[PDB]
């Protein structure tokens, strides 16, 4: 059987405004 | 001269979810594509192509090279032994071309930056500081390129005069992106460039120091 | 000194328990073509994330 | 709740000691600290550029040491050379594993 | 026979404007 609780993860979640990328300088 | 070109592939759904959640996927292929041309490019320049007979910098056969000692050794520093090379190597380009042409440029490698910056004994100035008094007219920059010039893992220094009567690149044509070609349920987008590569007309303005 | 020497931050709740971050990636390459051809190659992109507490 | 000396992910420099038993040594705390600039400058392929350094309050002394057959210190010659850096002193750092030991935060 | 294309070699060709002489200082 399945005990969990009435608040899932995602609704306790945040993502953060600012992402990042990487870098490959030309030259 | 030469051509370069690649592309890339994109159906109609992976269009809809980047319209719906707000990042595009087209976008950042474009951008790749443009990258990997600007990166062959380079690679061209600056090492060449042996079954299409291109010759890198580092490769052509009528520049002068001269050997050298390390300028690190037992992670010891020697700036005169620098300082040395580098005079030696300025009055090589003096005395080749018999005072026609003069040098004008240095290029290092980043990693030895620290070796020109140590200051001299008894004194508040650094032999950099020194060696641009003494060479007025001479600017120095250090390459990341130059980390590796034969696939092996050595150094080397490059001094040249930037004019462009010695030596030249050419780009005749530019990234143009032609358009999409449909397909049962997606698409296919080619880009094509031009260009040439380095020509030496000159070659005795350039002095490669290997080893460093 | 541990709040004057780094920087503060309240981009967040005080109801939350988690956050993550995003980031990118791109791989491709280019070949030197004639006119008459059809095989040119492709490229393609990629992410990744991470958390806190 | 990784700490900010004991992260594995960033650089960590090992050195002979800037005061080995009551021998002030300014040549060598001249040398590393340039060291750790050029690191961070190549490890991230430029876009980042070292800004701050934060040193234990009882190695002041090592950069006040006047050099040799000059009239200016160490630290105004490290200031000449690598301007736009600011130096600060921080009283955490005389103590980083609870074993006396000292450390240098670029 | 003679197979050949429409243009030919000097038509899609490029001449430099600009020469080099060797130089000899006197003394």
């Amino acid at each position: 059987a399945a005990t969990m609780g009435i608040w899932t993860a995602q609704e306790l979640h945040r993502i953060k405004s600012q992402s990042y990328e990487e870098d490959y300088p030309v030259g | 001269v030469f051509r370069l070109g690649n592309a890339y592939l994109i159906s109609i759904d992976e269009i809809k979810a980047g319209q719906a959640t707000g990042r595009p996927l087209s976008t950042r292929k474009a951008s790749a594509c443009q990258l990997a041309h600007d990166q062959l490019v380079n690679r061209l320049v600056f090492k060449g192509s042996a079954p299409h007979k291109i010759v890198s910098v580092f490769n052509h056969p009528n520049i002068t090279k001269i050997t050298s000692g390390k300028w690190i050794d037992a992670s010891t520093m020697k700036p005169e032994t620098a300082e040395a090379e580098l005079t030696q190597a300025i009055e090589t380009i003096e005395t080749i071309t018999r005072g026609q042409h003069r040098a004008t440029n240095i290029l290092i490698p980043p990693s030895m930056r620290k070796v020109l910056a140590i200051r001299m004994p008894e004194t508040t100035m650094s032999y950099l500081d020194y060696f641009k008094s003494q060479n007025s007219g001479i600017e120095i920059d250090s390459i990341a390129e130059l980390e590796d010039i034969d696939g092996a893992g050595t150094k080397g220094v490059l001094v040249y005069e930037k004019n462009p009567m010695n030596m030249s690149i050419e780009i005749p044509e530019a990234f143009n992106m032609l358009p999409a070609q449909p397909k049962d349920l997606h698409f296919k987008v080619p880009c094509t460039s031009k260009c040439t590569g380095l020509t030496i007309y000159r070659p005795m303005t350039i002095v490669l120091i290997t080893g460093v | 000194s541990a709040l004057r020497v780094f920087p503060v931050t309240t981009e967040l709740s005080p109801t939350d328990k988690t956050f993550e971050y995003m980031t990118f990636d791109k791989v491709g390459t280019a070949q030197i073509i004639a006119d008459y051809t059809d095989d040119l190659p492709l490229v393609d992109a990629l992410g990744t994330s991470e958390f806190g507490k």
